[PDB]
């Protein structure tokens, strides 16, 4: 019956913390911060202000943009009536160029505006990474965002420039809407194999669960021992206390060996880097390389082998 | 900001120039280009 | 051009500059694109002459 | 893969590479988990696992250097550390039994209700002036427009009875989060701060009871210094007592259910 | 043996249903009355399930029987033995497997419990392992019951268990449709870049730039209230986290409750509701 | 006839705003349009003269 | 505004911040959003009827 | 108005300020959405009949 | 009424504004959500039928 | 509320005026919509 | 707000040439393209 | 604001200057290239 | 024309975020030019020259 860390019971506030000043050539922060009680019973319920340099913008801006031509080019679909545009939402999208232009700047229409809406999510993305070591560093901090932050847009690379370009296919890149796109993972699974076979996605989803997983107990592990200033983790890296002291203990007794406020935070940022990594790395392969995952396993005597209760029969050889 | 008049100046030519290093080196490269596979 | 000086008075300088330099770097970026993607691809596709169509072959 | 040879290609060396790599940052984790703590104590058992290595696979790292921020020490890890003492006896001479809180555990400073000795200086801002303070100097703040002010709750036993009341609700510079509430108790007619992390508001009523000490435990309650701020040496203090009492507060906690 | 610290909080008891018993340690390990009835199932499955890699298909001797992870699987019984006890050869070995299973992870559930008393902490952690645990029975459990076969569950299988859903996932087609798969996918997500994230900016300030002090939130409090605008709060990512994740779990867990027992026709389908809303 | 009345408006109007609004708005709009048309049959990229500079050449 | 006269009162508790600004806004979306939906079945001036020929007539 | 007699009462219960704002909205989009849901299959008079044939008079 | 005479400390137990403004939005939503359902299926009488198609005979 | 009776009035005619600019200024735009294709 | 009825009176004027400034250009622009390419 | 009419002023004409350097820059790139292949 | 009044700037704007980011602005463009001329444009590897360089020299 113990107050659980759950939604910050009673509030308070002061003014507007702007951050830490910047040095020479750190624009001028922006914003006139505000407060919403309802955020705030969850977290620091001031927001903003937010920073704005040079990729800041730039960035921004070739943000924007992909998303006023694939939200364009979606809306014109359904003959720029909205209604269904509501309607077939979800199903909507953008697809890439026909597999003539394999490569070649496809026209104004057949997957055009895709190619070029898409290098604006190319350079944005890439340029938002700008916006990160950058604003980064100039905090003194050290890069750890930065990094992963490749490791995912390096999967994302795995998608586009990095191998669809790879294959000679303004194709075999990814299509531009929530089913579609939720199609193309579909898609590819068959036209290859079926993934569920090539190790570097069975792989990279052993990950995508550990931090499913790990993220989602130090989460409560701080929080158990978040009454002994757990939450605090910066100090208690560097001084420890009772909090570090309770926590790894617990994990000690339980799964045996544990480790420390600092090196959990490590696996962490890990099992995460470690994840964008396998994953770019199973559809890099996929394509350029195995054709077929299904074969490739059992090939290499992974595929295994189940009685026979069903079979059939093969027109192109009996006619 | 962070700087004043005269040694603001003096970054103001000195890459100036430098940059025409490129400016050149880009239309050598342009030109040079142009001469071998025409474009059009 | 007389009143038009004003302005500087109330927005920030700087901010309107990296407005306008990063409003024109995307701009060029999309219609040499825009256009060298439906007008006229001048790069690939009309001239000066094949060399990989009736020299390859 | 379990057989041994098999098929030969090339994706297939790849999958080795970084299920390999894999096993060497898997180590490089290992020696980083190790700073701290390191090396174990007693020979109550011994390393449980494949290979029992003196002291952990992984050599123990080097020391780290923490550089603290203005006006602060420095920090390494590892780190040797100084024995501790054990204010209990162990119910047996057995490996891995446990032991018992001499005297009254509720301040015995043991395991439910132990801690460790943190640097006894308040842990301040950024600039300068200690973060963790109370809503004296916390002036410059305001309760949470909305949120009825705990500055007044009669603060409650688990036992049920009255245990003192509220005063100053420690507030923070960095966060503008409730970290703490002055809690002016009824027999010690002293101040004893209140670690909400184990104060649960019932805004109902105007109390705040807290399921962790009887309403005399705030008696015992390891006393504040200084009241216009807290060190990091106490910010445990203050904290691993109300703990204990969630396996000391009744002979019934503690003990089995079935 | 103990941790540096460690030796000082081992205190006497705390347990849940009685386990003042063997209320002690081996190695780093609590026992009391849960690290030991686990492990009975333990090796009652890590080592029952041996048999069934023993066995094989066919029998111990067909061709098909081998000892390599990546295709020793135990397969279910047939949907014939519907909720009963199937020949372990045929089905109930594998039920018996799962039998252990259920309690190994319902005793370390609850062991974590004694646990979380003896070091007086918070239980955040046990209540979350629940979810995890529960998935894994509305996944073998609160589903094939109204399907009616305990063989309807899913097998044991190192890579095996992978078909098992790539099957049931297309028996709906675009399983990817599915509402739930959808959000349950996008928590796995959330979580793994929010993640990418805390653990990332923490190990980005006790361990700053080159001749730098340990940073203070009053720079986490703003890393994103820049780059992003605003920033979560410090205490509160160790919240979102646990969210997410012991959401995403519960999501999945409804997921594939309802895929089936709930609904039949492909996803795709469902997500016709929306169509045929009498406006668009 | 409304210019007289309308300074007052900048009396609760931040000047600010209106210049910030209103210049994201004439891109965006303005961009909607060339945008919206040039899909539209008046394209004039790619869709009639002058001569087919392009399909003479080329071949 | 035979009625609407003796509204002058609303305004206290009407914010004229909140009640113009966020006027002017529903104002620039529905504009395009009638433009769109009207653009999209009704009719089509842009490529309902001539003039059309250049695109076709005028392009090869 | 049977109980609009009384009724006025109402306003202090109901905050003048929250109830307001809410019908302004709750009207705004009610009104957008009959249109919108009309407008779709009873009789869509955009593209649907008369007065003359803009798009396939025209466009042809 | 004859409940009021019994009925009347109904309202010490339960909140005025609680109770009033959730019912509100109660007997909006259903409401929305009958013509919704009914119009949807039962008869459809704005697309469903009579008197006649206008858009169709119009167009044509 | 924040303001008083008297500006209440001041800021209530300044706004309904141009308001009504526009719903001559749009009617106007029906018209003119009218007589180019007329619809319905 | 933020200023009184002085510096308010001088921006609404030059603010307004600017704007008309901007009509010019662009009804002149829709003039030279309506020319040209006639839409309708 | 952060400055006054003077300092303002100058930077007015300054990046005048280099802003009709645009509408030069790029006027001579459209002129020469309305001049290579006509569009419209 | 004008050159002159335009070295002022510096004052105004730090070299070091305006140099360094150059020199990555400057390498971006011109990697992803190649990018896009190799891409569509023209192959000068693979386009003219005897792209019998398997054919004779898988041969
Ligand atoms: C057919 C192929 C279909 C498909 C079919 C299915 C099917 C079928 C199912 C899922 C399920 C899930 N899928 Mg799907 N899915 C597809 C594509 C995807 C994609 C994708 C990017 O393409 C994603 C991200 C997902 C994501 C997800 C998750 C939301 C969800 C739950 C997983 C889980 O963690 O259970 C959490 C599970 C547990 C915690 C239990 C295990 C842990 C136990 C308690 C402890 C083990 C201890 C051990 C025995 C002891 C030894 C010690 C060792 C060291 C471990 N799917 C394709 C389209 N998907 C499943 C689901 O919804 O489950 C609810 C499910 O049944
Ligand atoms: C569609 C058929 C025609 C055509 C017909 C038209 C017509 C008709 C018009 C244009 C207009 C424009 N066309 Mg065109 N155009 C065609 C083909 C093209 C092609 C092409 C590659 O083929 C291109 C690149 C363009 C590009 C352009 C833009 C340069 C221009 C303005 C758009 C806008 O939204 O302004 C929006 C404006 C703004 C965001 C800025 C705000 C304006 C105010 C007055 C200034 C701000 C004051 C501030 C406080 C002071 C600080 C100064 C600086 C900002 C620092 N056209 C074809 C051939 N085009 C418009 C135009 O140029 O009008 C003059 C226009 O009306
Ligand atoms: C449908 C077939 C017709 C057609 C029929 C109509 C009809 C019918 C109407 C329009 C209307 C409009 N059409 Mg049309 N239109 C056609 C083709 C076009 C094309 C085109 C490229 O082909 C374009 C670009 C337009 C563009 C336009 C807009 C000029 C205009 C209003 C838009 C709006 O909602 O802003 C909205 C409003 C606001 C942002 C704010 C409110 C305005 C207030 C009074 C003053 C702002 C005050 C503020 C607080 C002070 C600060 C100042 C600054 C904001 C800082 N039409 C075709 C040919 N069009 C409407 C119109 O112009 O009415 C006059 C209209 O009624
Ligand atoms: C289905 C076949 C019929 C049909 C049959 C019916 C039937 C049968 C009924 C309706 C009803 C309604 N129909 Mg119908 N209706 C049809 C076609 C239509 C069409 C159409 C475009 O074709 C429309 C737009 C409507 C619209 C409507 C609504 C006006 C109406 C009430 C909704 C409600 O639940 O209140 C929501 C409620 C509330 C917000 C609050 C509760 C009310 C209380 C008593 C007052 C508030 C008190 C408050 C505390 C004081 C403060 C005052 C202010 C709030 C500040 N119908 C077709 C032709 N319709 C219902 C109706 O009108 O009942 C009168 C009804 O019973
Ligand atoms: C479309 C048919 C023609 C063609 C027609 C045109 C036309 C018409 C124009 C261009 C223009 C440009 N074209 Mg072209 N172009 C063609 C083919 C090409 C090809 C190619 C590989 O085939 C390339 C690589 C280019 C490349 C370029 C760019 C050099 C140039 C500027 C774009 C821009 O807006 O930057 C965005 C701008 C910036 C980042 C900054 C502006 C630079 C100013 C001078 C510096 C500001 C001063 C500041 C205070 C000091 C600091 C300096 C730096 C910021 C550090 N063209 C074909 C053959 N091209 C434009 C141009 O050349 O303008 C001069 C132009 O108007
Ligand atoms: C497209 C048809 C032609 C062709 C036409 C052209 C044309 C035309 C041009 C090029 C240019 C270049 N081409 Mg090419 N090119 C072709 C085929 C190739 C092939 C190939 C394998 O076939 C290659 C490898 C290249 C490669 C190159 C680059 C060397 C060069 C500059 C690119 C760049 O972005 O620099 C990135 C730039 C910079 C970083 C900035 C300037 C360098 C500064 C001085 C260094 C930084 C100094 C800093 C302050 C100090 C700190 C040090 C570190 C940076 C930290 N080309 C074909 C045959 N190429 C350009 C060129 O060479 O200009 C000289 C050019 O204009
Ligand atoms: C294992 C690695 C995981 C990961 C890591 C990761 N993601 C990251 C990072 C890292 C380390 C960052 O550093 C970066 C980030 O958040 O930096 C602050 C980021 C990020 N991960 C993101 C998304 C994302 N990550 C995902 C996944 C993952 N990221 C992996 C799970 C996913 C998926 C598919 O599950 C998504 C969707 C972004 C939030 C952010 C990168 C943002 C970025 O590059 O932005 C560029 C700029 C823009 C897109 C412009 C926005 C335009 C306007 C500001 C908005 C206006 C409205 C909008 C257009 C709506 C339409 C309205 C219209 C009517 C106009
Ligand atoms: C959202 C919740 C996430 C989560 C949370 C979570 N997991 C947890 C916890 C928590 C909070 C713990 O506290 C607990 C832990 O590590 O405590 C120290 C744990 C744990 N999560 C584990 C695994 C695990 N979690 C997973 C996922 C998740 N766990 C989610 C992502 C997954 C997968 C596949 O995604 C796995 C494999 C364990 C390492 C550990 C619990 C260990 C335990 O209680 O083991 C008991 C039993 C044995 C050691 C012996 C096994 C003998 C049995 C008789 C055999 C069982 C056979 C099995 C059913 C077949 C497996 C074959 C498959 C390949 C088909
Ligand atoms: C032929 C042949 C060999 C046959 C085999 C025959 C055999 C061996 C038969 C025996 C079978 C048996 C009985 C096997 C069981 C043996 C046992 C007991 C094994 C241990 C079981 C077990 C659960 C092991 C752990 C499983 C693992 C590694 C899971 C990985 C998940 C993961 C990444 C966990 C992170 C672990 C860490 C680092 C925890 C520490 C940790 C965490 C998580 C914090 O949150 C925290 C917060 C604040 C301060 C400190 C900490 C902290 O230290
Ligand atoms: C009309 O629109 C209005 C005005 C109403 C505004 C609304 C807009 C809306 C609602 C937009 C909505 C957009 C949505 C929902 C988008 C959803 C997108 C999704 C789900 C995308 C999913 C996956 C996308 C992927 C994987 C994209 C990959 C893109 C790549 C890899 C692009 C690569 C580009 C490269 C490498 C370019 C290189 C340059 C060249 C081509 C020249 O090199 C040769
Ligand atoms: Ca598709
Ligand atoms: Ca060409
Ligand atoms: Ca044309
Ligand atoms: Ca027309
Ligand atoms: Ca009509
Ligand atoms: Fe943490």
């Amino acid at each position: 019956p113990e107050y659980q860390n759950i939604f910050t019971a009673v509030q308070v506030r002061a003014p507007a913390y702007p951050g830490v000043p910047l040095p020479k050539g750190n624009l001028p922060r922006i914003g006139r911060p505000i407060f919403s009680y309802w955020l705030g019973k969850i977290g620091d319920a001031q927001i903003g202000p937010i920073y704005l340099g040079l990729t800041g913008t730039l960035s921004i801006f070739f943000g924007l943009v992909a998303i006023s031509i694939i939200g364009f080019n979606m809306l014109a679909s359904v003959h720029w009536d909205v209604f269904q545009f509501l309607k077939h939402f979800f199903w909507l999208g953008l697809e890439p160029p026909p597999p003539q232009y394999g490569l070649r700047i496809p026209p104004l229409s057949e997957g055009g505006w895709w190619l070029m809406a898409g290098l604006f999510l190319t350079l944005s993305i890439l340029l938002w990474w700008v916006r990160t070591y950058k604003r980064a560093e100039a905090l003194g901090m050290s890069q750890h965002l930065s990094w992963a932050f490749a490791a995912a847009i390096f999967f994302y690379l795995v998608l586009g420039f990095i191998r669809p370009v790879m294959m000679g296919s303004w194709a075999k890149a990814v299509p531009f809407g929530i089913f579609p796109h939720l199609d193309w993972t579909a898609a590819f699974s068959i036209r290859y194999g079926n993934l569920y076979y090539n190790p570097f996605h069975m792989l990279s989803i052993a990950f995508l669960y550990g931090s499913a997983l790990l993220f989602a107990m130090h989460g409560a592990t701080i929080l158990s021992v978040s009454r002994f200033g757990g939450d605090r983790e910066i100090d208690q890296i560097t001084h420890r206390g009772t909090a570090a002291e309770r926590a790894a203990l617990f994990w000690r007794w339980t799964m045996g060996f544990n480790v420390t406020m600092e090196s959990i935070h490590r696996w962490a940022w890990w099992c995460a880097v470690l994840t964008v990594i396998t994953a770019g790395i199973g559809i890099l392969l996929s394509g350029t390389v195995v054709d077929n995952w299904y074969l490739w396993a059992v090939k290499h005597g992974m595929a295994p082998a189940y009685p026979e209760v069903v079979t059939a029969v093969n027109p192109y050889e009996t006619a | 900001t962070g700087l004043t008049d005269d040694e603001a100046k003096e970054f103001h030519a000195i890459f100036m120039q430098s940059m025409y290093a490129w400016f050149g080196l880009v239309v050598i490269a342009h030109l040079l280009a142009w001469l071998y596979r025409p474009w059009l | 051009n007389a009143n038009l000086y004003k302005i500087w008075l109330i927005l920030d300088p700087r901010r309107v500059l990296v407005s306008i330099v990063a409003f024109q770097i995307v701009l060029g970026l999309l219609i040499h694109m825009i256009v060298l993607s439906t007008d006229l691809n001048w790069l690939d596709d009309n001239i000066p002459v094949s060399y990989q169509a009736l020299g390859k072959k | 893969s379990a057989g041994i040879t098999h098929y030969i290609d090339a994706a297939q060396i790849t999958i080795w590479a970084f299920w390999l790599f894999f096993f060497g940052l898997i180590i490089y984790l290992r020696r980083e988990d190790k700073r701290e703590g390191y090396p174990l104590d007693s020979d109550r058992t011994e390393r449980s696992g494949g290979r029992v290595k003196v002291v952990g696979f992984p050599d123990l790292p080097d020391p780290k250097t923490f550089v603290l921020p203005h006006n602060g020490g420095t920090v390494v890890a590892p780190r040797v550390e100084a024995p501790v003492a054990v204010n209990a006896t162990p119910f047996s001479p057995a490996p891995g039994s446990p032991l018992v809180p001499n005297g009254d555990p509720m301040l015995s400073g043991f395991g439910p209700a132990a801690s460790p000795d943190r640097p006894k200086h308040c842990d301040l801002t950024f600039e300068g002036l200690p973060k963790i303070v109370p809503m004296r100097v916390a002036k410059e703040f305001s309760i949470a427009e909305g949120d009825p002010d705990p500055r007044g709750m009669t603060v409650v036993g688990l036992d049920g009875e009255v245990a003192g009341t509220v005063s100053d609700v420690w507030v923070d510079r960095s966060e503008p989060q409730i970290r703490y509430l002055e809690v002016e108790v009824a027999a010690n007619k002293k101040k004893v701060l209140l670690p909400i992390g184990f104060s649960r508001f019932d805004k109902k009523a105007r109390k705040v009871k807290v399921d962790a000490i009887k309403a005399a435990h705030f008696a015992n309650v390891p006393t504040l210094s200084n009241p216009d701020q807290v060190t990091l040496y106490e910010e445990d203090k203050v904290c691993a007592y109300y703990a204990g009492g969630k396996l000391y507060a009744t002979a019934e906690r503690a003990g089995p259910l079935l | 043996a103990m941790l540096s610290f460690e030796k000082k909080y081992r205190v006497r008891g705390g347990t849940l249903i009685g386990g003042d018993l063997f209320d002690f340690w081996v190695g780093p390990f609590y026992v009391g009355f849960f690290g030991v009835v686990g492990f009975c199932f333990t090796l009652l499955g890590v080592l029952l399930i041996v048999w069934g890699a023993t066995i094989g298909p066919t029998g111990p001797t067909s061709d098909l029987q081998t000892y390599n992870l990546w295709r020793i699987s135990i397969a279910p019984p047939d949907l014939s033995y519907g909720l009963r006890m199937a020949p372990l050869t045929e089905g109930g070995l594998w039920q018996i497997i799962t039998i252990c299973a259920a309690g190994a992870f319902i005793s370390w559930a609850l062991r974590e419990v004694e646990i979380c008393r003896k070091l007086g902490i918070g239980f955040h952690v046990p209540f979350a392992f629940s979810f995890a645990i529960g998935a894994y029975l509305v996944l073998v459990f609160v589903r094939p019951l109204l399907m009616g076969a305990w063989g309807h569950g899913f097998p044991y299988g190192i890579l095996s268990h992978l078909d098992w859903v790539s099957n049931v996932g297309y028996q709906f087609l675009h399983f990817h449709y599915n509402p739930a798969h959808m959000l349950a996918i996008s928590f796995f997500f959330t979580n793994c870049l929010a993640l990418s994230m805390h653990g990332s900016l923490i190990l980005s300030v006790t361990n700053p730039q080159k001749g730098e002090p340990v940073k203070t939130s009053e720079h986490e409090n703003t890393f994103f209230r820049d780059i992003v605008g605003y920033s979560i709060g410090a205490l509160a990512i160790h919240r979102l986290g646990l969210f997410l994740a012991l959401s995403a779990a519960f999501w999945s867990a409804v997921c594939i409750l309802i895929s089936g027992p709930f609904w039949t026709r492909g996803w795709p389908e469902w997500w016709n509701w929306w169509l045929e809303l009498p406006l668009w």
